[PDB]
Parts: C-alpha cells; structure tokens; sequence
C-alpha cells in the first residue's frame, strides 16, 4: 500500500474545467497518460452520482477562489471508478484553476 | 496568445522538489537543471530578499494564494520578469510538514 504522498497528483484546467496540464503520476493511480487528459472536461469523469456536487464544488471555487471538494469517484483508464478528493485554487492575473488531488482508495 | 507558465513545487526553504517541464519554453531550462537548488539562485539580486519574504510567508497565509514578481535569468542570459502565485498545501489526513505548489509565468513589466 502507497504513501498519501505517492498518491498525491497536480492538474491544471482552464475555467471551463479542460485539465491543460497533469502531473505523470496520474498514470500510476488510474491510468491516463496526461497527453490524453488535455481539452477534455473534469466532467467527462466524474462518476453521474458526485456530478451534481463537483458542479457546486466548482461554483464556490469560481466566487469564493478555493475550495475542496470532499469526496468524488473518477471513471478510471481500464474500468471501475476510484475515490478522489480535490482541493481547488483560482490564480487571477482568472487565469487557470490548480488542483492538488488525492486518491482516497487505497493503491498497490 | 497564453502566457508561458510552468508549475513547481518547492520545500519552505525555497529549493525545487519538483518542475514541470514546460520551464523549457518558459525559462530555458531542463525540469534537472532546477530540481534541488533555490528558486533565489536564478533570481535578480535586487529581488532575492522580496522572494524570501515570499516563502516565509506564504506558509502563514492559511493556504491562501500569494503572487510576486521578479527577474528570474534564463538559460538565454536574460532577466525575464516572473509573476509566481504560490499557495501552501497539508494533507489534512496527515502531519507532514506543508509544501508550497507553484506557477510561475513570463509576465510584462509595464
Ligand atoms: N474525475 C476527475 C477529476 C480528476 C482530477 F484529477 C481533477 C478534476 O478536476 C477537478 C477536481 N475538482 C475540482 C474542484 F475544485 F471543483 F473540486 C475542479 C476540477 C476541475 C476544475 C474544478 O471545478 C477532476
């Protein structure tokens, strides 16, 4: 079992929440090769039962500037959905939206 | 146009821990030729006590965001003007000593 450390990934997405960065790390934890991550919505992979709440989630962060999300499932590469929480930050210059993200579901 | 950007992270010392590699295109360097030393390092003399005063207080921000500018010199031999917007971040699952996550972008003084 891995260290929360090792289960600790940074994305970057513009406003309308494309990631346009992720850290490799990703790959080790749910599959996606950052290349394939880049202009597609966060929204795409949110499981349809957490998407209503990462809509609200987004909304507090785009008014208040930060937030975490609290708890959500991410559809992974090769099936299955595992379970994420997010903390949020704004940089205005809004400019682009960093996410420290970590996987809650226990890796390896 | 965006503006060229590259994410970091870094201990409260100041010294790299990790650099996204598009530094590149932004600073001229390879993520290597960052990782371990001080971002005060490639900073303009003139700026190197601001950016220290940064850090140190960055981490008594609360995890709130912090932006400062200076002359950051790239591989190129140039003092590129810098506007880096860092925040601290703590697993609340943990007690492991705070970090501090980076963007950094060429910005225009003017
Ligand atoms: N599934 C998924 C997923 C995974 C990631 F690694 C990041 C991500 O994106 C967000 C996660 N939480 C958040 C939020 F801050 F809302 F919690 C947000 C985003 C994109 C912009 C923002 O709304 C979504």
């Amino acid at each position: 079992f891995k260290g929360l450390d090792s289960k600790t990934f940074l994305s970057e997405h513009s406003m309308d929440m494309k990631f346009t960065y992720c850290d490799d790390r990703i790959t080790e934890l749910i599959g996606y090769h950052p290349e394939e991550l880049l202009g597609r919505s966060a929204y795409e992979f949110y499981h349809a039962l957490d998407s209503e709440n990462m809509t609200k989630s987004h909304q507090n962060l785009c008014t208040k500037g930060q937030v975490v999300s609290g708890q959500y499932r991410m559809l992974a590469k090769h099936g299955g959905y595992v379970w994420l929480e997010t903390q949020g930050t704004v940089i205005y210059n809004p400019q682009c939206i960093m996410c420290v993200n970590y996987v809650l579901s226990e890796i390896e | 146009c965006q503006p060229t950007r590259f994410i970091s992270r870094h201990n409260i010392e100041g010294i790299f821990t990790f650099v996204d590699h598009r530094c590149v295109a932004t600073v001229g360097y390879q993520p290597q030729e960052l990782l371990g030393k001080n971002i005060v390092e490639f900073c303009h003399p003139e700026d190197q006590q601001l950016l220290r005063d940064s850090f140190q207080q960055v981490v008594k921000l609360k995890g709130q965001v912090l932006s400062v500018m200076f002359r950051f010199r790239s591989k190129n031999q140039e003092w590129l003007w810098m506007r880096t917007s860092s925040f601290t971040f703590q697993n609340p699952y943990s007690d492991e000593i705070e970090y501090i996550i980076c963007t950094n972008t060429n910005v225009k003084n003017s």
